[PDB]
DNA sequence: ACGTATGCTATAATGTGTGCAGTCTGACGCGG
């Protein structure tokens, strides 16, 4: 996987809501992840590493 | 909270006294003279400085947490045997200590195969020789190559290289691929499988009809003798305890058996066949 | 008997006990040193075993009066 | 040389083997041609024609 | 060595020191140069016992004459090196170690008997906070954490009188103090108060735990270790390379980091260092001991040198890599060879190649034996070297032995029995075996580079059994189904085709034969061919009344072939039956005829002499695959052309903007799917009866001898859908998303894809090849978990003594009968006395095998339905009876008792899976005449004049004269009938017809449509076009909808024309049918309707070929008995339904039945419809709502024949929909093991009490005595359980920790202090005994009555 | 492990191991190289105004 | 490999599923005969004794 | 490959794998349940004990067969008796209760 | 005497971190 930014969305982590949640994440060639993430209230989060 | 042994302890001793010079001696004084709290407090105090001595140690033979443990047992010995009364510092005298007693606990607990301090002391020095002739020769070097520099035996420089030599275990998968290990691979040294065990049964049940087949005064002072019958394997003069009492007529009558049985072999059809084995 | 062994388990029944009524009188005749009753015809015992069984001369009932009729004139001649 | 089962190609649904058999045999066909002419000790121009 | 049990209890501190002969108490492995044990070390001889057979380390007392001498220097015995494995060691820990088992291993076990949190235990572990142990001062109470600030308030305040300490040292006195006896009596008080669920579950588990720690008679401390035990060396070995190098295994390696922090602690508790240090110790011991028990569990596993986690002990227990699996259910074996296979199409069906070299070494220990009885070996070293140097005479000694002695030849992979079959060896000079190619079909053995397995059966048991059961001759059919597996395929079949086969006048036509003798004369003379018609007399034998064969003489009018394969078919058979063209399908029919007359015997004979005459012929015809064999059809470039110009003119149109992209998609797919279906047979109809252009006077129309179509038409490879690739069209590809290419591939293999034609093609191929590898996992995997449930079913009784059966009904669905009453009641004894029609005279008796013929007068006389003595109507306690079975189909008669059938159930049904590894239904056509006859059906009167169904599961008969169901289809949802219920109907009707990509929702009443819940934005949305407007409402679901709208519900609420509900007739329910998600309307607000009007259109993809990789899941989950997302409602009990309260839509039920005067309210959700409509007579367990069935739900109300019934019809469904074959009575076999616990409801005369959960058989057996005692009866009810779980339930714990969840079994296990008696297979191949089934059935039995005498 | 319609030209549609293994291995294509960056690129005739 | 005269038809079953009949004459002129280079190795260790 | 008898395992006693090391086919637990099905009882037995761990048997079996009376003597493998101390050594007590 | 083991040194130094992060369906177990 190609270093940079990647945009992606399991479309039904919880079927339970059946929402397309979505999430960005920024893959380096060295360091840390940082990763964005919505919810079932598509709240904004994220989660380092 | 916090559920890991590492952090818990070094949570502990960021909540410990950090000494002054003159605090030092105060405590050590008293320390010395047996003040029970003092000897507590000197050593709650100087965890701080294993734990530093033990970042430079760490990665080369046994975990953080196994040297932080080894290297508060340096601290102990270093305020067991202090000097207050002398105005050069505590810090400065205790690092001696914790830098021995972790090097020192590594030598033992890092090989499985238990190596004493002589053998491996001298090792270090075979190994850190290698490393100016390696960065001048551009060539890892020779047991020969470091016996010259040193001008010390061959032998010596091989088998302390022998000493060296690693371990797999013997559950280590191969090919870097969960297929098999070693132990499903290596083969059991002790027990031979039956076509041995059957081979020597089999051998020795042959032997027995033999002896009953010669002559009964011919196998009573020959198997008595190899310990074949008997039950401890005799010489030539030894057969004398048992009812031959004799050196002259054990030693004919050994080999009249040995001589009527050469025969009895090249009849079945061995002799020179069951020679080559 | 070589290829078929259902002519084997006509007699008998129990694929299972014919098994092993025939491997006891198998043994019978590799240890005891029991004579065929079948002409053996160059075959091992566990063929034979088969056609004693296959034409009706081994069975379950056969074999244990048979057993106990050797034992039991051990029986009256030791005492 | 070999004989090859027939009905190792319909199920298999591979024929590209066939026809590198057919070509096979037709390049083989053109060899043999030469063989002979090879053989007969013919013609440089007889040769250049075919 | 002989022994009945085995136990597993908590190992006491004491108890360890029993086994252990010695204190480890330094990581000294070995001294570096004298490779020997260290003083106490490791590897100890003072501990673990001498290096070699009896001798002593220095070197004092060597071998026998020393027997058990104990030595002064060393103080080592003189013993075998046998010890070093046996005898074991222990360390005394300093500080007590809490065990990882009994806390990890959940449940906590330790936190659960303390009544105590995860979390409140670990951090008292690992030093964060104190825990109270016994307050005096009732200030503080037991088993409250108190933090270090907490600790120190107490300490000045109160102290002393309050006892709590910290580390593993505070939960032992803990678990020392707490009192078993008294804390079961309070809990039990607490139970009689007010009890709910989740209270009287937690405190019945924790009193069983109780009662049960004290009956196994483990004292609560023991989950703290103060001695920990020390494996033995050999089995944690230190042993040196060839190389030089040594290698140790990571236990030494764990044992050290054990060792060194303990003597680490001893050292630091002699300093009395200050305590910060000593928690520190503390917590590192415990973390090198719970990473000695288990490594990888509590936190990161001590990763090692290779940067690898260390195998620690658990690790070599647990799972596919531990012991069980791997190194004692699996084994590499002796007496073995494998090589690659070859055909042998000389041999019989009792032989196969066997290599010389091969069957040297393996009948190595029999040319010993066999040289020395000669007297050519005096001894065998000598025997030895006779083999060795390979001469002449002991190859004729090998080929002795050999002869009149089967082998074993195994294929990987072992799925079903016949995996192994026995032959006779037959010596073969080359590294190649040779296998019969009839038996191919039952290993799947291509010969493409298989290697088959080869074992020799030592025993004369084994070679009795191997030629009684594993023998190729006495394995024919299947045990799935009663069908012969041992069946030409390939050259063989194509072979009898060619000769059987005719063609027109050719050489010597209408000639006149004395014999099939003279048909071989002629046709061999090269005056006749093998396709002449011809008269010939031919001697058929047809049986008589008994035994006696009749013959009979007669004229045939044949082909000089029928009439030569007439000499291989025994005297018995018709001739009627080679009088056909023969094909795979007609021949395997041949060999079950011929079984079920003459016998085995002629079989074995006949299958032999099909096969050698079927490759013979086949290798004289010279059929070939030729290019011009591949025929494409005249006009496929006029099909295309005019079929793109077709798809040309719909692209045009979409740019204009009429036709929406959707619609364009699907249309666009039906053009090629018909050009498609066109070609296809343009190209069989041209392929077919090719032959047009024959003789005799000038022309007659014939079957093609096209060599591809011969070799397909005789169902030898390939078939019509392989052609189609050939000289058809390629066919519509598929993307790797699912969705399906606009556009599909036009050309053929002969006419070559292009470059994209070929890339299109790989994203199937590579996909199918996928799900090839990938998905044989997941059906692998169910055979594994099939298997372990029924391991325990083995035919134990002769006759179970009952009178019960589940009644089975033919299976009729799709128009032809899927499995009628005959194939489906086949081999089931009857459980009933079943006559004919007039119920005057017994046809049939009870107990009694329903054999083919006795099948047939089922037929004269039509049953209707039969009530079959099942396997689950068994009363047989641990086992069935060979009744309840039926027949041995593998067999052909009635099963042998002692024949282990679960497990040959379980191979039955995984074997097809792993193996195995254009739903346009517009309209119903009815065929015969009959009159309509509608059931389960409630429809209403359209607008149009048309009799709309608003039922889901309508079924539709068609009933001839007499009155006896024929045909049978399913009508959908919404479906138009051209005729109502009653009406006849002639042959050839469309009786029904539908829309099928759609799934309308229709209307019962008439009026104006009202729009509920169905605000924009929130739960729908909109989308307009042009110069007017014509806007559609999408209707989202919880996936595409927001927070806002959750809970409203989106309906098309109907109205008249004042603006009130309109009642839906003959219920007090206003009208409103609920729209689900993606729901398509077309019809806005404020729209009139009649009665049968579409309100909305609910779109219906399924573009996804189910094949066998989605739809073994749909049979696993059913196995394993997981409720689905949507179950559906049933009654409980018989009486009046009376409708009651309501929650925001959500429905209750207020059900008073007749008799029972106690009220039963149970909730249902809004969306979902019901069935029934109120105020009802409902019997028990009638079907209220409509969707998947759960399958506790149905055995829960409507009894064991019902649920049975179930799962059955369920999984065959999905199997047969692949074409698999299997008798029901496998699946019952499983579905009985999935009734094996029960939950017990009443207090009994045993202490059963509620909530305990007990095998069948073990409460039955008591009420065997309460019926004969009296007292009090244990009422019960049956629970259903899955596989996964039915396995880990049998008592025998040796057969749950084989299976799975190996380190959760063993603690359940060690806690309730059970004893295994052995019953199952699993259990005894472990222990390496004789299988209490099969062969061993007569002799476990035989030690059972040395028990029972005394 | 599905062929991507980005392996035209970048990536064989058929060259990979039947195993578990399967779609992750894979050879080149004939005419494919590597981008200056790290990305695969593939030759095209360019058409310049028809 | 090497090019052959090839037929494609069913021979007493001798190429029953894929199996291969090839001519003793392809077996004479040694040309699918193929050449095998085994590398064996005797090494001299220094043990304990 | 073929074999007899040969070499064995390091701990679990049985053969060793492949014919690089000259090993016995495995007879894994699919290949078991066959013989299960079968009935064929001594056959798996057999394949359990004498020609895998069993060390009494496997020896005892050899010489029986040279003898030719191929006569069933089995005894218990190897890698179950191992099982029982590796449990031990787990703090378990797992012991065989006897009749 | 030979091999192994135990012992001390005095500039000052006083709180670690390290390393793979497209598995996945299914099933419980503690809080909230
Ligand atoms: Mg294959
Ligand atoms: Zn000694």
């Amino acid at each position: 996987r190609s270093p940079g930014v990647f945009f992606d969305s399991d479309k039904g982590k919880t079927h339970s809501s059946g929402k397309v949640l979505y999430n960005a994440r920024i893959i380096p060639y060295r360091g840390s992840w940082l990763d964005f993430e919505f919810d079932p209230k598509d709240n904004l989060f994220v989660r380092i590493d | 909270r916090v559920l890991d042994a590492t952090q818990l302890y070094l949570g502990e001793i960021g909540y410990s006294p950090l000494l002054t010079a003159e605090e030092e001696v105060y405590f050590a004084r008293r320390a010395l003279r047996g003040d029970v709290a003092s000897r507590r407090r000197m050593i709650e105090s100087n965890l701080r400085l294993v734990v530093k001595i033990a970042r430079r140690y760490g990665n080369r033979g046994l975990a953080l947490l196994d040297l932080i443990e080894e290297g508060n047992l340096g601290l102990i010995r270093a305020v067991e045997k202090f000097d207050p009364e002398r105005g050069f510092r505590f810090s400065t005298y205790a690092t001696w200590w914790i830098r021995q007693t972790i090097e020192r606990a590594i030598m033992n607990q890092t090989r499985t195969i238990r190596l004493p301090i002589h053998i491996v002391k001298e090792l270090n020095v075979y190994l850190r020789t290698a490393r100016e002739l390696s960065h001048k020769l551009d060539h890892e070097p020779s047991a020969e190559e470091i016996a010259e520099q040193l001008d010390k035996p061959v032998d010596d420089v091989s088998r302390m290289l022998r000493l060296n030599e690693r371990i797999t275990s013997v559950d280590t998968p191969l090919g870097g691929d969960s297929e098999k290990a070693l132990l499903d691979i290596l083969a059991d040294e002790k027990e031979n499988g039956p076509e041995d065990t059957t081979q020597d049964d089999d051998m020795k049940q042959s032997i027995v009809k033999w002896l009953f087949e010669l002559n009964a005064k011919q196998r009573e002072v020959l198997a008595r003798r190899f310990g074949l019958l008997g039950y401890e394997a005799a010489t030539l003069e030894d057969v004398g305890r048992e009812i031959g009492l004799t050196r002259e007529r054990v030693r004919q009558i050994q080999v009249e058996g040995l001589r009527r049985l050469r025969e009895i072999l090249q009849t079945q059809g061995l002799n020179i066949e069951a020679l080559f084995l | 008997a070589r290829v078929t062994v259902q002519d084997a388990v006509e007699k008998i029944g129990n694929r299972f006990d014919l098994v092993l009524v025939a491997a006891r009188r198998a043994r019978q005749m590799q240890v005891g040193g029991k004579d065929p009753l079948v002409p053996e015809e160059n075959d091992k015992t566990t063929v034979i075993a088969l056609r004693e069984i296959e034409e009706g001369l081994i069975n379950n009932q056969i074999l244990d009066v048979r057993e106990r009729q050797e034992q039991q004139e051990q029986e009256a001649a030791e005492l | 040389d070999i004989v090859l089962n027939p009905l190792g190609v319909p199920s298999r649904m591979n024929i590209g083997q066939i026809l590198e058999t057919h070509l096979g045999m037709a390049a083989k066909g053109i060899g043999d041609k030469i063989n002979a002419m090879l053989k007969q000790q013919q013609e440089v121009a007889k040769l250049r024609e075919f | 060595e002989e022994f009945d049990a085995i136990k597993i209890a908590l190992a006491s501190p004491d108890m360890i020191r029993s086994w252990s002969f010695g204190e480890v108490k330094k990581p000294e492995t070995i001294n570096y140069r004298t490779f020997k044990p260290e003083r106490d070390g490791l590897f100890c001889a003072r501990i673990f016992g001498p290096v070699k057979d009896y001798e002593c380390l220095c070197g004092k007392y060597k071998r026998l004459k020393h027997r058990g001498v104990i030595c002064e220097k060393c103080g080592v015995e003189v013993t075998q090196t046998k010890v070093r494995r046996e005898r074991m060691g222990h360390i005394e820990l300093a500080s007590p170690t809490a065990h990882i088992w009994f806390l990890k291993s959940l449940p906590s076990r330790i936190g659960l008997l303390l009544d105590m949190p995860l979390r409140d235990i670990e951090r008292v572990l690992y030093f964060e906070s104190y825990v109270v142990i016994e307050g005096g001062m009732t200030n503080l109470e037991r088993q409250q954490i108190l933090t270090e600030e907490q600790y120190l308030d107490a300490l000045e305040e109160f102290g002393d009188e309050f006892d709590a300490k910290m580390g593993a040292e505070a939960i032992q006195a803990l678990l020392k103090s707490m009192d078993l006896e008294q804390e079961c009596e309070q809990l039990r008080e607490e139970l009689n108060e007010t009890n709910s669920e989740t209270k009287r579950k937690k405190l019945t588990k924790r009193i069983k735990l109780l009662e049960a720690f004290v009956q196994s008679g483990n004292k609560p401390e023991w989950m703290i270790l103060t001695v920990l035990p020390v494996l033995p060396p050999d089995l944690r070995p230190l042993v040196p390379l060839d190389g030089g190098r040594f290698a140790t295994s990571d236990l030494n390696d764990l044992y050290r980091r054990v060792i060194n922090r303990n003597n680490r602690l001893k050292r630091l508790l002699d300093l009395a260092a200050p305590d910060i240090i000593v928690r520190n110790e503390k917590r590192m011991l415990q973390e090198a001991v719970d990473a000695l028990l288990d490594n990888g569990r509590r936190g990161r596993a001590i990763t090692g040198s290779n940067k690898r986690p260390l195998k620690s002990l658990a690790d070599m227990i647990k799972g596919k890599q531990g012991r069980f699996r791997q190194n004692l259910l699996g084994k590499r074996v002796d007496y073995s060879g494998r090589s690659v296979i070859t055909v042998g199409p000389y041999l019989r069906l009792h032989q196969c190649g066997l290599p010389k070299k091969m069957a040297l070494e393996l009948f190595k220990p029999f040319i010993y034996g066999k040289l020395e009885l000669r007297g050519l070996a005096t001894t065998i070293k000598a025997a030895k070297k006779m083999v060795e140097r390979e001469e002449a005479v002991v190859w004729d000694i090998l080929d002795e032995v050999i002869r009149e002695h089967p082998v074993l030849l195994n294929r990987a992979p072992t799925l079903h029995r016949l995996g192994i079959q026995a032959f006779e060896p037959v010596l073969i000079e080359g590294k190649a075996i040779q296998l019969h190619p009839l038996v191919c079909a039952a290993y799947n053995a291509d010969f493409d580079g298989d290697q088959m397995a080869v074992h020799v059966p030592l025993t004369l048991e084994a070679q009795l059994e191997a030629r009684a059961l594993m023998m190729s001759t006495n394995n024919i059919l299947s045990p799935a189904n009663g069908e012969p597996i041992i069946v030409p395929s390939q050259d063989v079949v194509l072979g009898l085709y060619y000769m059987t086969r005719d063609c027109v006048n050719a050489k010597g036509e209408g000639m006149v034969l004395t014999g099939p003798k003279e048909a071989e004369r002629l046709y061999r003379s090269g005056l006749a061919s093998l396709h002449a018609r011809v008269k010939v007399r031919i001697t058929e034998y047809e049986k008589d009344a008994n035994g006696e064969l009749v013959a009979k003489t007669s004229l045939k009018d044949t082909t000089v072939g029928r009439a030569i394969l007439w000499m291989i078919v025994p005297k018995g058979l018709p001739y009627s039956i080679v009088n056909q063209a023969l094909g795979k399908k007609a021949i395997s029919k041949m060999l079950n005829t011929c079984y079920r007359i003459l016998g085995l015997k002629p079989t074995v004979i006949f299958a032999d002499q099909i096969m050698y005459t079927g490759f013979a012929y086949a290798a004289r015809s010279g059929a070939s695959v030729g290019i011009d064999d591949m025929v494409i059809p005249e006009k496929k470039h006029e099909i295309i052309s005019e079929a793109e110009a077709e798809v040309a003119e719909i692209q045009e149109q979409f740019q204009s903007g009429l036709v929406t992209a959707g619609e364009r998609y699907n249309k666009v797919i039906d053009i090629w799917a018909a050009a498609n279906d066109r070609v296809s047979k343009a190209m069989m109809d041209n392929l077919q009866t090719e032959t047009v252009i024959n003789r005799d006077g000038q022309e007659e129309k014939q079957v093609s001898f096209n060599s591809i179509y011969m070799m397909a038409d005789s169902g030898a490879r390939g078939s019509a859908a392989q052609i189609r690739q050939l000289a058809g069209m390629r066919g519509l590809m598929a993307k790797p998303d699912g969705s399906i290419i606009e556009t599909p591939i036009t050309a053929n293999f002969r006419e070559g894809l292009n470059v994209l034609q070929y890339f299109i093609s790989t994203h199937g191929a590579r996909k199918g090849l996928a799900d090839t590898a990938l998905k044989t996992a997941n059906s692998g995997y169910l055979t594994r978990r099939l298997v372990d449930v029924a391991q325990d079913l083995v035919v134990t009784e002769d006759d179970c003594g009952t009178h019960e059966g589940i009644m089975m009904t033919p299976v009729i669905e799709g128009g032809d009968v899927k499995e009628p009453l005959r194939d489906r009641v086949l081999g089931r004894v009857t459980a009933e006395d079943v006559l004919k029609p007039g119920t005057a005279d017994i046809l049939v008796p009870r107990n009694t095998l329903l054999h083919e013929q006795w099948c047939d007068l089922l037929e004269e006389n039509s049953v209707d339905a039969v009530k079959v003595r099942s396997v689950v109507s068994c009363d047989t306690d641990f086992g069935v009876c060979a009744h309840c079975y039926g027949r041995d189909l593998a067999r052909g008669h009635i099963i042998n008792k002692g024949e282990a059938i679960g497990v040959i159930a379980a191979q039955s049904i995984g074997e097809p899976g792993t193996q195995l590894t254009a739903a346009a239904e517009s309209s119903i056509q009815v065929k015969n005449k009959g009159s309509i006859k509608l059931s389960n059906v409630k429809s209403v009167v359209n607008s149009s004049g048309k009799l709309v169904i608003t039922s889901r599961n309508t079924e539709l008969k068609l009933i001839d004269e007499f009155g006896r169901t024929k045909e049978s289809y399913k009508v959908p949802y919404g479906a138009v009938l051209a005729k109502g219920d009653g009406e006849q109907v002639a042959g050839g009707e469309t009786v029904a017809n539908w829309d099928p990509h759609t799934m309308p929702v229709i209307t019962e009443v008439s009026g104006f449509v009202r729009f509920t819940d169905m605000i924009d934005g929130q739960t729908i949305t909109r989308q307009t076009d042009e110069l007017t407007g014509l806007s559609s409402l999408v209707v989202l679901d919880s996936a595409e909808r927001t927070a806002g709208g959750k809970d409203l519900r989106p309906a098309l609420k109907i109205v008249d024309a004042q603006g009130n509900d309109v009642l839906i007739p003959g219920t007090d329910m206003p009208a409103q049918y609920f729209l689900p998600g993606k729901a398509i309307v077309q019809l806005e607000d404020g729209v009139q309707i009649s009665s049968g009007d579409t309100l909305a259109r609910i779109p219906q993809e399924s573009g996804g070929t189910k094949d066998i990789t989605g739809g073994l899941p749909r049979v696993a989950d059913l196995f394993e008995a997981r409720r689905p997302k949507e179950p559906a409602i049933l009654a409980e009990i018989s009486g009046i339904v009376s409708f009651g309260k309501e929650t925001k839509g959500k429905r209750r039920l207020v059900i008073t039945p007749v008799d029972g005067s106690d009220p039963y309210e149970e909730m249902i959700p809004k969306w979902r419809q019901l069935n029934v409509f109120e105020g009802e007579r409902v019997e028990r367990g009638d079907v209220i709502s409509d969707g998947p069935e759960a399958p506790h739900d149905i055995l829960r109300l409507r009894g064991v024949h019902a649920v049975t019934r179930y799962i059955v019809n369920e999984v065959q469904d999905v199997y047969r929909l692949q074409g698999v074959k299997i008798n029901d009575k496998h699946i019952e076999v499983i579905v009985r093991q999935m009734l094996r616990k029960a939950t017990i409801v009443n207090a009994g005369s045993s202490d059963f009490l509620e909530g305990e959960q007990v095998e069948y058989s073990r409460v039955k057996i008591a009420n065997r005595e309460l019926e004969a005692n009296g007292k009090v009866g244990a009422t019960y009810s049956r629970d259903l359980l899955g596989i996964t779980k039915a396995s880990l339930a049998t008592e025998s714990f040796i057969s749950a920790a084989s299976f799975q969840e190996t380190t959760r079994v063993l603690t359940e296990a060690a806690v309730a202090g059970k004893r295994d008696e052995l019953r199952g297979l699993k259990e005894n191949v472990i222990v390496g005994r004789l299988i209490p089934a099969g062969t061993g059935y007569a002799y476990h039995q035989d030690r059972m009555r040395r028990r029972a005498a005394g | 492990r599905d062929v991507h319609p980005t392996h035209y030209g970048r990536v064989c549609p058929i060259e990979t191991p039947e195993g578990p293994n399967i779609g992750l291995i894979n050879s080149l294509s004939v005419y494919a190289q590597t981008n200056e960056y790290g990305f695969l690129e593939t030759p095209y005739r360019k058409v310049t105004d028809g | 490999g090497q090019n052959m005269r090839v037929a494609f038809m069913p021979w007493n079953g001798y190429n029953f599923e894929d199996s291969i009949l090839v001519s003793e004459r392809v077996v004479q002129e040694d040309r699918f005969t193929t050449i095998h280079i085994q590398e064996l190795a005797c090494v001299s260790r220094d043990t304990k004794l | 490959h073929a074999r007899s008898t040969g070499s064995y395992s390091l701990v679990t006693q049985q053969p060793l794998g492949g014919k690089a090391q000259f090993g016995g086919q495995r007879f894994g637990e699919m290949e078991v349940w066959a013989l299960e099905a079968y009935g064929a009882a001594y056959t798996l037995q057999e394949m359990l004990t004498v020609k895998s761990d069993d060390v009494n048997g496997r020896t005892k079996m050899y010489k029986n067969i040279v003898d030719g009376n191929h006569q069933m003597e089995p005894g218990m493998p190897e890698s179950f008796n191992v099982l029982l101390k590796e449990i031990r050594s787990l703090g378990i007590n797992i012991e065989l209760e006897d009749e």
